[PDB]
């Protein structure tokens, strides 16, 4: 529930990811879009990133409105 | 490294909560006994290389994804519980 | 390709060139000598704890050792139970 | 001993490395040159060249000096 705890968990997943499917498959990520993709942290915030052979790079937060 | 994040937390919160399966349903898909999935969901036990493969095929992930979370969790845990104890004990053999 | 036990690294890439016995290494890490030899003789794995001791002892990262253990367990599993697992597991996610 | 086996092991370590010390510390690597390219011994003839990044070894090559 807690946004901090969710963020920590999304970050964990980003660091653990090995293929884009690791971030696209979990439906709790609601992954949207070599282009930049993003995962839902909650209703307001998303983690943007570029997928690379070496994992996630240029990670940022975005509040689309 | 912040708090340790058990792979069971990812399983429960990022798959089970949104999809809705019961522990037993996942156990049936993976081909394992239901308590083995509980153990993980309740964060009572780790994920084996074998369980990692089953999860990866079942849930469209890589097996390393699950072992990496297990790695980071075992390691954050050890550093919290025994870190200050170990860094004061071990003799350095390599410059 | 072949599974590579973290013990092979310890033996071939450290122990051989340095020269220490299993006991000397064991003393340095603060563990019983059979724990180290299990590893060196590739009969058991490296725990997070062991990885910490190793990384401090040998100036590496602890993830170095756990990554080798991870790759090893996974290659092993894959070529022992891989087809058995891919043939039987039900796919719940697109 | 076998060169292929040693190569396999060096590739293993490269993939497992999290920090440059992981490649510098094993004396069997005989690491030579932190952002500059480095190389590890495979045997007396062959070395793996690479560049270290935050995200691990990049541009892995073989070089035989000479």
């Amino acid at each position: 529930s807690d946004i901090k705890s969710v963020a920590e968990r999304k970050l964990a997943m980003l660091d653990a990811a090995t293929e884009l499917r690791d971030l696209r498959s979990p439906p709790g990520n609601r992954l949207e879009s070599a282009d930049q993709h993003s995962i839902r942290v909650n209703d307001q915030w998303r983690l943007c990133f570029t997928w690379t052979e070496h994992g996630p790079v240029n990670v940022e937060i975005v509040d689309y409105h | 490294g912040m708090r340790p994040i058990h792979p069971g937390e990812i399983l429960r919160e990022e798959f089970q909560k949104e999809m809705g399966f019961s522990a037993a349903a996942l156990a049936r898909a993976l081909g394992v006994a239901t308590p083995t999935v509980n153990n993980i969901l309740r964060e009572r036990g780790g994920v084996s290389a074998d369980m990692a493969l089953r999860l990866s095929i079942c849930l469209d992930t890589t097996p390393e994804f699950w072992l990496n979370l297990q790695t980071a969790f075992d390691l954050r845990t050890a550093e919290q519980q025994h870190g200050d104890e170990i860094i004061g004990s071990v003799q350095r053999l390599v410059a």
